[PDB]
């Protein structure tokens, strides 16, 4: 790996180590919960963004006709 | 026959008014499904946790994964937001094109009646 | 010859038609034609705090003159009253969302097909008349479909 890539890898591992490693088995479980939730919420914004994307596709399409037929 | 004359004006509007009400009704039947659709999708894309019997090593593994998944899921989310943003801009443009492509003296309803009648 | 106001008049109660007549009958008092000339409309307008020119006035008559009389009769007056009558408030945005509920196939055109299914979805026992009719008004191009713009023009002023 390029020195630039190992550095990306390491610093990414270091983020894991800085956030997780000092926790005990109890703070650990709570961290897992926190991360889980964050994912869930991010995953929820994604689904709303996906649904809106489809609607915009139809709106863009209707605007296509409207511009055709004129 | 004008063959536009077939039924009354009271009828035309009789239905048009109904059309819209099952459309609005269908509009929220959809929004309603969209909800369960979301919960169901979340339940799959973000399965709830089961920390019950995990040891320290396994637990620590999980947190690391989940820590990795927050980066991942967030990028995915960004990429879809970008496509959506772009779309707001492309929509603004198209609309500005259709828009570009394709004082008064009027009587008052309640005002008049109050004037004429006692 | 289909207007959103023609249906307005038709649905006027006998209690309504009766009061509008006394209003009309007082309105044309003094008129020889027994109808609303600019002379009459300017009087009432002035009671409403406005002094239109003879032009703008006659212009308001035309807005509803159907016989080239240059005046207003009771039936013409009834129309005039429902036009100014509704405090109707729907947005092109609301209708745009409804449009999409008609386009079952998502082509961006409410067609003859979807119209019937749609018109059918509503509890009303629909006849080939209502169908033949509804599509006629909406079909400004009659190109077998009903596009966005004319769908707006279509539902314009609908409850
Ligand atoms: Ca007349
Ligand atoms: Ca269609
Ligand atoms: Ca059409």
């Amino acid at each position: 790996q390029t020195e630039r890539e190992k550095k990306k890898k390491i610093l990414a591992e270091r983020r894991k180590v800085l956030a997780i490693d000092h926790l005990n088995e109890d703070q650990l479980r709570e961290k897992a919960k926190e991360l889980w939730q964050t994912i869930y919420n991010l995953e929820a914004e994604k689904f709303d963004l996906q649904e809106k994307f489809k609607q915009q596709k139809y709106e863009i399409n209707v605007l296509r006709n409207r511009i055709n037929d004129n | 026959a004008k063959k536009k004359s077939k039924i009354s004006a009271s009828r035309k509007l009789q239905l048009k008014t109904l059309l819209l009400q099952i459309a609005k009704q269908e509009l929220e039947r959809e929004a309603e499904e969209r909800r369960g659709e979301k919960g169901r999708a979340l339940s799959t894309r973000a399965q709830p946790l089961e920390l019950a019997g995990l040891g320290f090593a396994e637990l620590q593994d999980l947190a690391r994964q989940l820590h990795a998944r927050v980066d991942k899921v967030d990028e995915e989310r960004y990429d879809i937001e970008a496509k959506v943003t772009k779309n707001i801009t492309e929509i603004a443009d198209l609309t500005q094109k259709i828009f570009d492509l394709r004082r008064r003296v009027r009587i008052s309803a309640d005002a008049m009646m109050q004037a004429l009648l006692g | 010859m289909d207007d959103i106001y023609k249906a307005a008049v038709e649905q006027l109660t006998e209690e309504q038609k009766n009061e509008f007549k006394a209003a009309f009958d007082i309105f044309v008092l003094g008129a020889e034609d027994g109808s609303i000339s600019t002379k009459e409309l300017g009087k009432v307008m002035r009671m409403l705090g406005q002094n239109p020119t003879p032009e703008e006035l006659q212009e308001m008559i035309d807005e509803v003159d159907e016989d080239g009389s240059g005046t207003v009769d009771f039936d013409e007056f009834l129309v005039m009253m429902v036009r100014s009558m509704k405090d109707d408030s729907k947005s092109e945005e609301e209708l745009s969302d409804l449009f999409r509920m008609f386009d079952k196939n998502a082509d961006g055109y409410i067609d003859l097909e979807e119209l019937k299914i749609m018109l059918q979805a509503t509890g009303e026992t629909i006849t080939e008349d209502d169908i033949e009719e509804l599509m006629k008004d909406g079909d400004k191009n009659n190109d077998g479909r009903i596009d966005y713009d004319e769908f707006l023009e279509f539902m314009k002023g609908v409850e």
